[PDB]
Protein backbone atom coordinates (compact mmCIF):
# COMPACT_ATOMS: atom_id res chain seq x y z
CA UNK A 1 0.00 0.00 0.00
CA UNK A 2 1.34 3.39 -1.03
CA UNK A 3 1.29 6.62 0.95
CA UNK A 4 -0.37 8.48 -1.95
CA UNK A 5 -3.18 5.93 -2.34
CA UNK A 6 -3.72 6.04 1.44
CA UNK A 7 -3.82 9.85 1.32
CA UNK A 8 -6.33 9.70 -1.55
CA UNK A 9 -8.51 7.20 0.32
CA UNK A 10 -8.29 9.28 3.50
CA UNK A 11 -9.12 12.43 1.50
CA UNK A 12 -12.66 11.15 0.84
CA UNK A 13 -15.51 12.99 2.55
CA UNK A 14 -13.99 16.46 2.04
CA UNK A 15 -13.55 18.86 -0.87
CA UNK A 16 -10.50 18.37 -3.10
CA UNK A 17 -9.45 19.10 -6.68
CA UNK A 18 -7.85 16.87 -9.31
CA UNK A 19 -6.21 18.14 -12.50
CA UNK A 20 -5.83 15.65 -15.34
CA UNK A 21 -3.15 15.48 -18.04
CA UNK A 22 -5.28 17.53 -20.46
CA UNK A 23 -5.65 20.43 -18.01
CA UNK A 24 -9.18 19.51 -16.88
CA UNK A 25 -9.43 20.32 -13.16
CA UNK A 26 -12.43 18.81 -11.38
CA UNK A 27 -13.03 20.07 -7.83
CA UNK A 28 -15.60 18.55 -5.51
CA UNK A 29 -16.30 15.97 -2.84
CA UNK A 30 -14.11 12.87 -3.26
CA UNK A 31 -16.82 10.21 -3.29
CA UNK A 32 -14.62 7.30 -4.41
CA UNK A 33 -10.81 7.20 -4.36
CA UNK A 34 -9.73 3.82 -5.72
CA UNK A 35 -6.27 2.30 -5.42
CA UNK A 36 -5.75 2.64 -9.19
CA UNK A 37 -6.10 6.45 -9.01
CA UNK A 38 -9.74 6.38 -10.15
CA UNK A 39 -11.44 9.49 -8.76
CA UNK A 40 -15.25 9.58 -8.67
CA UNK A 41 -16.89 12.79 -7.43
CA UNK A 42 -20.49 13.96 -7.13
CA UNK A 43 -21.54 17.47 -8.17
CA UNK A 44 -17.99 18.35 -9.23
CA UNK A 45 -17.07 21.61 -10.93
CA UNK A 46 -14.89 20.82 -13.96
CA UNK A 47 -12.85 23.59 -15.60
CA UNK A 48 -11.11 22.73 -18.87
CA UNK A 49 -7.93 24.25 -20.32
CA UNK A 50 -9.92 26.82 -22.32
CA UNK A 51 -11.28 28.41 -19.12
CA UNK A 52 -14.92 27.30 -19.37
CA UNK A 53 -16.36 25.78 -16.20
CA UNK A 54 -19.27 23.36 -15.89
CA UNK A 55 -20.99 21.34 -13.16
CA UNK A 56 -21.48 17.57 -13.22
CA UNK A 57 -23.85 15.61 -10.99
CA UNK A 58 -21.49 12.62 -11.06
CA UNK A 59 -18.05 12.51 -12.69
CA UNK A 60 -15.53 9.67 -12.74
CA UNK A 61 -11.97 10.12 -14.06
CA UNK A 62 -9.69 7.13 -14.50
CA UNK A 63 -6.23 6.87 -12.98
CA UNK A 64 -4.45 6.56 -16.32
CA UNK A 65 -5.05 10.26 -17.11
CA UNK A 66 -4.31 11.69 -13.64
CA UNK A 67 -1.88 14.63 -13.51
CA UNK A 68 -2.08 16.01 -9.96
CA UNK A 69 -4.43 16.27 -6.99
CA UNK A 70 -4.79 18.93 -4.29
CA UNK A 71 -6.53 17.87 -1.08
CA UNK A 72 -6.68 19.48 2.38
CA UNK A 73 -3.48 19.41 4.43
CA UNK A 74 -5.28 19.58 7.79
CA UNK A 75 -5.48 15.78 8.01
CA UNK A 76 -1.73 15.31 7.48
CA UNK A 77 -0.87 17.23 10.66
CA UNK B 1 -23.88 -7.50 -17.19
CA UNK B 2 -22.44 -7.62 -20.72
CA UNK B 3 -18.66 -7.42 -20.55
CA UNK B 4 -16.49 -6.07 -23.39
CA UNK B 5 -14.53 -9.31 -23.92
CA UNK B 6 -17.74 -11.33 -24.37
CA UNK B 7 -19.07 -8.73 -26.82
CA UNK B 8 -15.77 -8.83 -28.72
CA UNK B 9 -15.94 -12.64 -28.84
CA UNK B 10 -19.54 -12.47 -30.08
CA UNK B 11 -18.55 -9.95 -32.76
CA UNK B 12 -15.65 -12.18 -33.81
CA UNK B 13 -17.90 -15.26 -33.96
CA UNK B 14 -20.63 -13.41 -35.87
CA UNK B 15 -18.13 -12.30 -38.55
CA UNK B 16 -19.68 -8.83 -38.84
CA UNK B 17 -17.72 -5.86 -40.15
CA UNK B 18 -16.56 -3.82 -37.15
CA UNK B 19 -14.60 -0.56 -37.12
CA UNK B 20 -11.81 0.13 -34.62
CA UNK B 21 -10.66 3.65 -33.77
CA UNK B 22 -6.96 4.32 -33.25
CA UNK B 23 -5.69 5.37 -29.83
CA UNK B 24 -4.37 8.95 -30.02
CA UNK B 25 -5.13 9.07 -33.78
CA UNK B 26 -8.75 9.82 -34.67
CA UNK B 27 -8.08 10.89 -38.28
CA UNK B 28 -7.71 7.28 -39.47
CA UNK B 29 -9.29 4.06 -38.19
CA UNK B 30 -9.48 0.44 -39.34
CA UNK B 31 -12.44 -1.65 -40.44
CA UNK B 32 -12.96 -5.31 -41.20
CA UNK B 33 -14.19 -8.71 -40.07
CA UNK B 34 -12.19 -9.98 -37.10
CA UNK B 35 -11.87 -13.76 -37.07
CA UNK B 36 -10.38 -14.02 -33.57
CA UNK B 37 -8.77 -12.15 -30.70
CA UNK B 38 -5.90 -12.66 -28.27
CA UNK B 39 -5.32 -12.07 -24.56
CA UNK B 40 -3.24 -8.92 -25.16
CA UNK B 41 -6.05 -7.30 -27.23
CA UNK B 42 -4.45 -8.40 -30.53
CA UNK B 43 -7.07 -9.44 -33.08
CA UNK B 44 -6.83 -11.02 -36.53
CA UNK B 45 -8.92 -8.97 -38.97
CA UNK B 46 -9.79 -10.50 -42.34
CA UNK B 47 -10.20 -8.02 -45.21
CA UNK B 48 -8.87 -5.12 -43.17
CA UNK B 49 -9.09 -1.61 -44.62
CA UNK B 50 -7.68 1.64 -43.21
CA UNK B 51 -10.24 4.45 -43.60
CA UNK B 52 -8.99 8.02 -43.15
CA UNK B 53 -11.79 10.47 -42.33
CA UNK B 54 -9.70 13.51 -43.29
CA UNK B 55 -9.08 12.57 -46.94
CA UNK B 56 -11.97 10.10 -47.44
CA UNK B 57 -9.64 7.36 -48.69
CA UNK B 58 -9.69 3.61 -48.04
CA UNK B 59 -6.61 1.38 -48.31
CA UNK B 60 -7.11 -2.37 -47.98
CA UNK B 61 -4.33 -4.59 -46.62
CA UNK B 62 -5.94 -8.04 -46.31
CA UNK B 63 -5.39 -10.27 -43.28
CA UNK B 64 -3.99 -7.92 -40.63
CA UNK B 65 -3.06 -8.25 -36.95
CA UNK B 66 -4.25 -5.34 -34.81
CA UNK B 67 -2.49 -4.76 -31.50
CA UNK B 68 -4.49 -4.02 -28.36
CA UNK B 69 -2.50 -0.90 -27.49
CA UNK B 70 -3.17 1.00 -30.74
CA UNK B 71 -6.95 0.42 -30.80
CA UNK B 72 -8.84 2.66 -28.36
CA UNK B 73 -12.52 2.04 -29.20
CA UNK B 74 -14.31 -0.51 -31.37
CA UNK B 75 -17.84 -0.21 -32.77
CA UNK B 76 -20.08 -2.16 -35.13
CA UNK B 77 -20.74 -1.33 -38.78
CA UNK B 78 -23.34 -2.48 -41.29
CA UNK B 79 -20.94 -2.83 -44.23
CA UNK C 1 -14.30 -19.09 -40.78
CA UNK C 2 -12.25 -20.67 -38.00
CA UNK C 3 -11.11 -18.55 -35.04
CA UNK C 4 -7.60 -17.29 -35.85
CA UNK C 5 -5.95 -15.51 -32.92
CA UNK C 6 -3.04 -13.07 -33.22
CA UNK C 7 -0.45 -15.59 -31.98
CA UNK C 8 -1.49 -18.16 -34.60
CA UNK C 9 -1.53 -15.51 -37.34
CA UNK C 10 1.96 -14.41 -36.28
CA UNK C 11 3.19 -18.02 -36.21
CA UNK C 12 1.68 -18.78 -39.62
CA UNK C 13 2.97 -15.51 -41.08
CA UNK C 14 6.58 -16.28 -40.12
CA UNK C 15 8.85 -16.96 -43.08
CA UNK C 16 6.57 -15.24 -45.62
CA UNK C 17 6.64 -11.68 -47.02
CA UNK C 18 4.58 -9.36 -44.81
CA UNK C 19 4.52 -5.69 -43.79
CA UNK C 20 4.65 -4.44 -40.19
CA UNK C 21 3.55 -0.81 -39.85
CA UNK C 22 4.40 1.23 -36.75
CA UNK C 23 2.49 4.04 -35.06
CA UNK C 24 5.00 6.62 -36.34
CA UNK C 25 3.78 6.27 -39.94
CA UNK C 26 6.62 4.06 -41.19
CA UNK C 27 6.49 0.39 -42.14
CA UNK C 28 8.94 -2.47 -42.65
CA UNK C 29 8.12 -4.82 -45.54
CA UNK C 30 10.00 -8.09 -45.80
CA UNK C 31 10.25 -11.71 -44.75
CA UNK C 32 9.43 -12.35 -41.08
CA UNK C 33 12.43 -14.19 -39.65
CA UNK C 34 11.16 -14.66 -36.09
CA UNK C 35 8.57 -13.37 -33.63
CA UNK C 36 8.49 -12.88 -29.86
CA UNK C 37 5.82 -13.03 -27.17
CA UNK C 38 6.01 -9.35 -26.20
CA UNK C 39 5.01 -8.22 -29.73
CA UNK C 40 8.66 -8.01 -30.83
CA UNK C 41 9.78 -9.39 -34.19
CA UNK C 42 12.93 -9.74 -36.29
CA UNK C 43 12.82 -9.60 -40.09
CA UNK C 44 15.39 -10.38 -42.79
CA UNK C 45 15.64 -8.47 -46.09
CA UNK C 46 13.32 -5.75 -44.80
CA UNK C 47 12.77 -2.40 -46.52
CA UNK C 48 11.46 0.83 -45.00
CA UNK C 49 8.39 2.55 -46.46
CA UNK C 50 7.19 5.97 -45.30
CA UNK C 51 3.96 7.40 -46.76
CA UNK C 52 3.53 4.52 -49.19
CA UNK C 53 6.96 5.02 -50.80
CA UNK C 54 9.99 2.82 -50.20
CA UNK C 55 13.14 4.54 -48.93
CA UNK C 56 15.79 1.84 -48.52
CA UNK C 57 16.40 -1.81 -47.69
CA UNK C 58 18.13 -2.44 -44.37
CA UNK C 59 18.11 -6.25 -44.28
CA UNK C 60 17.54 -7.65 -40.79
CA UNK C 61 15.66 -5.35 -38.42
CA UNK C 62 14.12 -5.81 -34.96
CA UNK C 63 10.81 -4.09 -34.16
CA UNK C 64 9.55 -3.89 -30.58
CA UNK C 65 5.96 -4.41 -29.47
CA UNK C 66 5.51 -0.82 -28.25
CA UNK C 67 6.71 0.76 -31.51
CA UNK C 68 4.94 -1.71 -33.83
CA UNK C 69 1.33 -0.75 -34.52
CA UNK C 70 0.01 -3.54 -36.77
CA UNK C 71 1.20 -6.30 -39.10
CA UNK C 72 -0.40 -7.59 -42.30
CA UNK C 73 0.42 -10.03 -45.08
CA UNK C 74 2.23 -8.85 -48.19
CA UNK D 1 -5.50 -7.31 -6.37
CA UNK D 2 -6.79 -6.96 -9.94
CA UNK D 3 -9.94 -5.09 -8.91
CA UNK D 4 -12.22 -3.74 -11.66
CA UNK D 5 -13.34 -0.12 -12.02
CA UNK D 6 -16.25 1.41 -10.11
CA UNK D 7 -18.91 0.67 -12.72
CA UNK D 8 -21.61 -0.90 -10.53
CA UNK D 9 -23.35 2.40 -9.74
CA UNK D 10 -22.90 3.69 -13.31
CA UNK D 11 -23.95 0.38 -14.89
CA UNK D 12 -27.25 0.53 -16.80
CA UNK D 13 -27.26 4.35 -16.70
CA UNK D 14 -26.91 6.79 -19.60
CA UNK D 15 -23.62 8.66 -19.19
CA UNK D 16 -20.92 10.26 -21.32
CA UNK D 17 -17.36 8.99 -21.78
CA UNK D 18 -14.26 10.82 -23.03
CA UNK D 19 -11.83 8.88 -25.23
CA UNK D 20 -8.34 9.86 -26.34
CA UNK D 21 -7.86 12.08 -29.36
CA UNK D 22 -10.70 14.33 -28.23
CA UNK D 23 -13.43 11.71 -28.62
CA UNK D 24 -16.78 11.96 -26.84
CA UNK D 25 -19.44 9.24 -26.63
CA UNK D 26 -22.72 8.88 -24.75
CA UNK D 27 -24.48 5.64 -23.91
CA UNK D 28 -25.63 3.15 -21.29
CA UNK D 29 -22.96 1.12 -19.49
CA UNK D 30 -23.91 -2.54 -19.95
CA UNK D 31 -20.87 -3.80 -18.04
CA UNK D 32 -17.15 -3.50 -17.51
CA UNK D 33 -14.02 -5.66 -17.44
CA UNK D 34 -10.88 -5.73 -15.29
CA UNK D 35 -8.71 -4.09 -17.98
CA UNK D 36 -11.06 -1.06 -18.20
CA UNK D 37 -12.93 -2.54 -21.19
CA UNK D 38 -16.53 -1.35 -20.84
CA UNK D 39 -19.61 -2.00 -22.96
CA UNK D 40 -21.55 1.05 -24.17
CA UNK D 41 -25.07 0.10 -25.27
CA UNK D 42 -26.71 2.61 -27.62
CA UNK D 43 -23.52 4.65 -28.02
CA UNK D 44 -23.72 7.98 -29.86
CA UNK D 45 -20.34 9.51 -30.69
CA UNK D 46 -20.47 13.32 -30.83
CA UNK D 47 -18.13 14.66 -33.52
CA UNK D 48 -16.21 17.92 -33.34
CA UNK D 49 -18.47 19.58 -35.94
CA UNK D 50 -21.54 19.18 -33.70
CA UNK D 51 -23.31 16.23 -35.33
CA UNK D 52 -23.73 12.98 -33.41
CA UNK D 53 -23.53 9.54 -35.04
CA UNK D 54 -25.14 6.54 -33.33
CA UNK D 55 -22.90 3.47 -33.53
CA UNK D 56 -24.77 1.18 -31.13
CA UNK D 57 -23.16 -0.94 -28.44
CA UNK D 58 -19.35 -0.86 -28.57
CA UNK D 59 -16.34 -1.84 -26.46
CA UNK D 60 -14.25 0.98 -24.98
CA UNK D 61 -10.72 0.20 -23.79
CA UNK D 62 -9.40 1.49 -20.48
CA UNK D 63 -6.14 2.88 -21.85
CA UNK D 64 -7.65 5.83 -23.74
CA UNK D 65 -10.44 6.40 -21.19
CA UNK D 66 -10.21 10.04 -20.11
CA UNK D 67 -13.22 10.47 -17.82
CA UNK D 68 -16.84 9.44 -17.39
CA UNK D 69 -19.70 11.77 -16.45
CA UNK D 70 -23.01 10.34 -15.23
CA UNK D 71 -25.94 11.99 -17.01
CA UNK D 72 -28.53 10.43 -14.66
CA UNK D 73 -29.05 10.11 -10.91
CA UNK D 74 -26.89 7.48 -9.22
CA UNK E 1 21.30 -9.81 -18.67
CA UNK E 2 20.40 -7.61 -15.68
CA UNK E 3 21.53 -4.06 -16.45
CA UNK E 4 20.03 -2.66 -13.22
CA UNK E 5 22.79 -4.27 -11.15
CA UNK E 6 25.39 -2.79 -13.50
CA UNK E 7 23.74 0.64 -13.32
CA UNK E 8 23.46 0.58 -9.52
CA UNK E 9 27.10 -0.53 -9.16
CA UNK E 10 28.37 2.61 -10.95
CA UNK E 11 27.92 4.92 -7.95
CA UNK E 12 30.50 7.66 -7.29
CA UNK E 13 31.33 7.93 -11.02
CA UNK E 14 30.81 11.03 -13.16
CA UNK E 15 28.68 10.59 -16.29
CA UNK E 16 26.14 12.47 -18.42
CA UNK E 17 22.47 11.70 -19.05
CA UNK E 18 20.23 12.98 -21.86
CA UNK E 19 16.53 12.34 -21.26
CA UNK E 20 13.72 12.12 -23.81
CA UNK E 21 12.89 15.83 -23.33
CA UNK E 22 16.23 16.90 -24.82
CA UNK E 23 17.74 18.15 -21.55
CA UNK E 24 21.24 17.05 -20.55
CA UNK E 25 22.75 16.64 -17.08
CA UNK E 26 26.38 15.78 -16.25
CA UNK E 27 27.42 14.87 -12.73
CA UNK E 28 28.51 12.22 -10.26
CA UNK E 29 25.92 9.49 -9.73
CA UNK E 30 25.54 8.64 -6.04
CA UNK E 31 22.72 6.10 -6.19
CA UNK E 32 21.35 3.72 -8.83
CA UNK E 33 18.22 1.63 -8.33
CA UNK E 34 16.89 -1.45 -10.09
CA UNK E 35 14.23 0.63 -11.88
CA UNK E 36 16.91 2.87 -13.49
CA UNK E 37 16.40 5.73 -11.02
CA UNK E 38 19.62 7.78 -10.81
CA UNK E 39 20.25 10.14 -7.89
CA UNK E 40 23.30 12.42 -7.95
CA UNK E 41 24.58 15.47 -6.10
CA UNK E 42 26.27 18.60 -7.48
CA UNK E 43 25.46 18.01 -11.15
CA UNK E 44 25.28 20.59 -13.95
CA UNK E 45 22.03 20.37 -15.91
CA UNK E 46 21.30 22.30 -19.12
CA UNK E 47 17.87 21.88 -20.71
CA UNK E 48 16.87 22.47 -24.33
CA UNK E 49 16.81 26.24 -24.91
CA UNK E 50 17.94 26.99 -21.34
CA UNK E 51 21.10 27.88 -19.44
CA UNK E 52 23.07 25.47 -17.25
CA UNK E 53 22.43 25.27 -13.51
CA UNK E 54 24.18 23.41 -10.70
CA UNK E 55 22.08 21.21 -8.41
CA UNK E 56 23.15 19.77 -5.05
CA UNK E 57 20.52 17.01 -5.34
CA UNK E 58 18.98 15.65 -8.54
CA UNK E 59 16.98 12.41 -8.77
CA UNK E 60 15.83 11.35 -12.24
CA UNK E 61 13.40 8.44 -12.49
CA UNK E 62 13.95 5.47 -14.78
CA UNK E 63 10.80 6.18 -16.78
CA UNK E 64 12.15 9.60 -17.83
CA UNK E 65 15.71 8.36 -18.49
CA UNK E 66 16.47 8.38 -22.23
CA UNK E 67 20.21 7.67 -22.50
CA UNK E 68 23.25 7.70 -20.21
CA UNK E 69 26.89 8.09 -21.25
CA UNK E 70 29.43 6.99 -18.64
CA UNK E 71 33.19 7.63 -18.82
CA UNK E 72 35.31 5.89 -21.44
CA UNK E 73 37.82 4.73 -18.81
CA UNK E 74 35.18 2.88 -16.78
CA UNK E 75 35.58 -0.91 -16.48
CA UNK E 76 32.50 -1.91 -18.46
CA UNK E 77 33.88 -5.40 -19.14
CA UNK E 78 34.58 -6.14 -15.47
CA UNK E 79 31.35 -4.56 -14.19
CA UNK E 80 29.16 -6.71 -16.46
CA UNK E 81 29.95 -9.87 -14.46
CA UNK E 82 27.60 -10.71 -11.60
CA UNK F 1 15.06 -17.40 -21.28
CA UNK F 2 18.33 -17.83 -23.18
CA UNK F 3 16.88 -19.99 -25.96
CA UNK F 4 13.96 -17.63 -26.64
CA UNK F 5 16.38 -14.68 -26.60
CA UNK F 6 18.80 -16.44 -28.97
CA UNK F 7 16.21 -17.81 -31.42
CA UNK F 8 13.84 -14.84 -31.46
CA UNK F 9 14.46 -11.27 -32.60
CA UNK F 10 16.95 -10.60 -29.78
CA UNK F 11 19.24 -13.22 -31.36
CA UNK F 12 19.47 -10.73 -34.24
CA UNK F 13 20.95 -8.47 -31.57
CA UNK F 14 22.74 -11.54 -30.16
CA UNK F 15 25.08 -11.51 -33.16
CA UNK F 16 25.78 -7.83 -32.40
CA UNK F 17 27.15 -8.45 -28.91
CA UNK F 18 28.44 -12.01 -29.41
CA UNK F 19 30.05 -11.40 -32.81
CA UNK F 20 30.98 -7.74 -32.17
CA UNK F 21 29.15 -6.56 -35.29
CA UNK F 22 27.75 -3.11 -36.04
CA UNK F 23 24.04 -2.30 -35.84
CA UNK F 24 21.87 0.81 -36.15
CA UNK F 25 19.46 1.62 -33.30
CA UNK F 26 16.83 4.27 -34.03
CA UNK F 27 14.60 5.82 -31.35
CA UNK F 28 11.59 8.13 -31.22
CA UNK F 29 13.81 11.20 -30.67
CA UNK F 30 14.93 11.18 -34.34
CA UNK F 31 18.46 9.99 -33.46
CA UNK F 32 20.25 6.94 -34.86
CA UNK F 33 23.20 5.29 -33.11
CA UNK F 34 25.48 3.07 -35.22
CA UNK F 35 27.77 0.70 -33.36
CA UNK F 36 28.08 -2.53 -31.40
CA UNK F 37 26.25 -3.09 -28.11
CA UNK F 38 28.48 -4.58 -25.41
CA UNK F 39 25.59 -5.68 -23.18
CA UNK F 40 21.83 -6.11 -23.53
CA UNK F 41 18.81 -6.97 -21.39
CA UNK F 42 15.34 -8.47 -21.75
CA UNK F 43 13.62 -5.05 -21.73
CA UNK F 44 15.60 -3.93 -24.83
CA UNK F 45 18.01 -1.82 -22.73
CA UNK F 46 21.49 -1.85 -24.26
CA UNK F 47 24.95 -0.56 -23.36
CA UNK F 48 27.54 -0.05 -26.10
CA UNK F 49 30.90 1.63 -26.65
CA UNK F 50 32.30 3.65 -29.57
CA UNK F 51 28.86 4.43 -31.04
CA UNK F 52 28.31 7.15 -33.64
CA UNK F 53 25.10 9.08 -32.96
CA UNK F 54 23.68 11.00 -35.92
CA UNK F 55 20.53 13.08 -36.25
CA UNK F 56 19.01 16.03 -38.10
CA UNK F 57 18.05 19.51 -36.91
CA UNK F 58 16.88 22.88 -38.23
CA UNK F 59 17.46 26.58 -37.44
CA UNK F 60 14.19 26.93 -35.47
CA UNK F 61 13.33 30.40 -36.81
CA UNK F 62 16.91 31.65 -36.94
CA UNK F 63 16.18 34.36 -39.51
CA UNK F 64 13.14 35.60 -37.55
CA UNK F 65 10.27 34.61 -39.86
CA UNK F 66 10.22 30.82 -39.30
CA UNK F 67 12.85 30.16 -41.99
CA UNK F 68 15.22 27.24 -41.41
CA UNK F 69 16.91 24.44 -43.33
CA UNK F 70 17.64 20.84 -42.30
CA UNK F 71 21.20 20.07 -41.25
CA UNK F 72 22.71 16.72 -40.26
CA UNK F 73 24.80 16.40 -37.11
CA UNK F 74 26.98 13.56 -35.86
CA UNK F 75 29.04 12.75 -32.78
CA UNK F 76 31.00 9.87 -31.28
CA UNK F 77 30.73 8.23 -27.85
CA UNK F 78 33.30 5.97 -26.21
CA UNK F 79 30.61 4.48 -23.96
CA UNK F 80 26.85 4.92 -23.67
CA UNK F 81 23.72 3.17 -22.40
CA UNK F 82 20.34 3.48 -24.13
CA UNK F 83 17.16 2.39 -22.37
CA UNK F 84 14.65 0.02 -23.93
CA UNK F 85 11.70 2.39 -23.59
CA UNK F 86 13.17 5.09 -25.84
CA UNK F 87 14.45 2.50 -28.35
CA UNK F 88 12.19 2.25 -31.40
CA UNK F 89 13.92 -0.21 -33.75
CA UNK F 90 17.28 -1.96 -34.13
CA UNK F 91 18.64 -3.15 -37.49
CA UNK F 92 21.59 -5.54 -37.72
CA UNK F 93 23.41 -5.75 -41.05
CA UNK F 94 26.94 -5.74 -42.53
CA UNK F 95 27.82 -2.16 -41.58
CA UNK F 96 30.38 -2.41 -38.76
CA UNK F 97 32.49 -4.98 -40.63
CA UNK G 1 19.98 -2.19 0.23
CA UNK G 2 19.72 0.93 2.37
CA UNK G 3 17.07 2.99 0.52
CA UNK G 4 18.01 6.19 2.39
CA UNK G 5 18.08 8.31 -0.79
CA UNK G 6 14.30 8.77 -0.63
CA UNK G 7 14.26 9.25 3.15
CA UNK G 8 17.01 11.89 3.06
CA UNK G 9 14.78 14.31 1.13
CA UNK G 10 11.68 13.31 3.13
CA UNK G 11 10.19 16.07 5.32
CA UNK G 12 12.29 18.77 3.58
CA UNK G 13 11.16 21.37 1.06
CA UNK G 14 12.11 20.17 -2.43
CA UNK G 15 11.34 21.67 -5.85
CA UNK G 16 10.53 19.03 -8.46
CA UNK G 17 10.11 19.61 -12.20
CA UNK G 18 7.43 17.39 -13.74
CA UNK G 19 7.16 16.17 -17.32
CA UNK G 20 4.62 18.88 -18.17
CA UNK G 21 7.16 21.62 -17.39
CA UNK G 22 5.79 22.91 -14.09
CA UNK G 23 7.92 23.30 -10.95
CA UNK G 24 6.29 22.25 -7.68
CA UNK G 25 8.15 23.47 -4.58
CA UNK G 26 6.86 21.91 -1.37
CA UNK G 27 7.68 19.82 1.67
CA UNK G 28 8.10 16.25 0.38
CA UNK G 29 6.23 14.43 3.15
CA UNK G 30 5.17 11.30 1.24
CA UNK G 31 6.73 8.99 -1.35
CA UNK G 32 6.01 5.61 -2.95
CA UNK G 33 7.48 2.92 -5.18
CA UNK G 34 5.74 4.44 -8.23
CA UNK G 35 7.46 7.82 -7.59
CA UNK G 36 4.21 9.48 -6.44
CA UNK G 37 5.16 12.40 -4.19
CA UNK G 38 3.18 14.29 -1.55
CA UNK G 39 3.96 18.01 -1.16
CA UNK G 40 2.72 19.79 1.96
CA UNK G 41 2.82 23.57 1.45
CA UNK G 42 3.37 22.97 -2.27
CA UNK G 43 3.44 25.88 -4.71
CA UNK G 44 3.29 25.30 -8.47
CA UNK G 45 5.06 27.74 -10.80
CA UNK G 46 5.03 27.33 -14.58
CA UNK G 47 6.87 30.48 -15.73
CA UNK G 48 10.36 29.92 -14.28
CA UNK G 49 12.08 28.78 -11.10
CA UNK G 50 12.99 31.92 -9.09
CA UNK G 51 16.73 31.70 -8.36
CA UNK G 52 18.02 35.24 -7.72
CA UNK G 53 15.52 36.90 -10.06
CA UNK G 54 16.20 40.62 -10.43
CA UNK G 55 12.92 41.42 -12.21
CA UNK G 56 10.72 38.88 -10.41
CA UNK G 57 11.08 35.63 -8.47
CA UNK G 58 7.45 34.40 -8.41
CA UNK G 59 5.58 34.25 -11.73
CA UNK G 60 2.42 32.14 -12.07
CA UNK G 61 2.75 30.77 -8.53
CA UNK G 62 -0.32 28.92 -7.24
CA UNK G 63 -0.61 27.51 -3.71
CA UNK G 64 -2.36 24.14 -3.44
CA UNK G 65 -1.84 22.88 0.11
CA UNK G 66 -1.58 19.09 0.06
CA UNK G 67 -0.50 18.43 -3.54
CA UNK G 68 -0.18 14.89 -4.90
CA UNK G 69 2.32 14.67 -7.76
CA UNK G 70 1.80 11.54 -9.83
CA UNK G 71 4.84 9.40 -10.56
CA UNK G 72 3.85 8.79 -14.18
CA UNK G 73 4.48 12.44 -15.10
CA UNK G 74 7.60 12.80 -12.94
CA UNK G 75 10.80 13.89 -14.69
CA UNK G 76 13.28 15.18 -12.10
CA UNK G 77 13.48 16.61 -8.59
CA UNK G 78 15.68 19.13 -6.80
CA UNK G 79 16.27 19.83 -3.12
CA UNK G 80 15.51 23.34 -1.86
CA UNK G 81 16.01 23.22 1.91
CA UNK G 82 15.13 21.62 5.24
CA UNK G 83 11.56 21.56 6.57
CA UNK G 84 10.26 23.78 9.37
CA UNK G 85 9.72 22.78 12.98
CA UNK G 86 5.92 23.00 12.79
Amino acid sequence: IGVPIKVLHEAEGHIVTCETNTGEVYRGKLIEAEDNMNCQMSNITVTYRDGRVAQLEQVYIRGSKIRFLILPDMLKN
Amino acid sequence: MVQPINLIFRYLQNRSRIQVWLYEQVNMRIEGCIIGFDEYMNLVLDDAEEIHSKTKSRKQLGRIMLKGDNITLLQSVSN
Amino acid sequence: SLPLNPKPFLNGLTGKPVMVKLKWGMEYKGYLVSVDGYMNMQLANTEEYIDGALSGHLGEVLIRCNNVLYIRGV
Amino acid sequence: KAHPPELKKFMDKKLSLKLNGGRHVQGILRGFDPFMNLVIDECVEMATSGQQNNIGMVVIRGNSIIMLEALERV
Amino acid sequence: MKLVRFLMKLSHETVTIELKNGTQVHGTITGVDVSMNTHLKAVKMTLKNREPVQLETLSIRGNNIRYFILPDSLPLDTLLVD
Amino acid sequence: EEEEFNTGPLSVLTQSVKNNTQVLINCRNNKKLLGRVKAFDRHCNMVLENVKEMWTEVPKSGKGKKKSKPVNKDRYISKMFLRGDSVIVVLRNPLIA
Amino acid sequence: GKSSKMLQHIDYRMRCILQDGRIFIGTFKAFDKHMNLILCDCDEFRKIKPKNSKQAEREEKRVLGLVLLRGENLVSMTVEGPPPKD
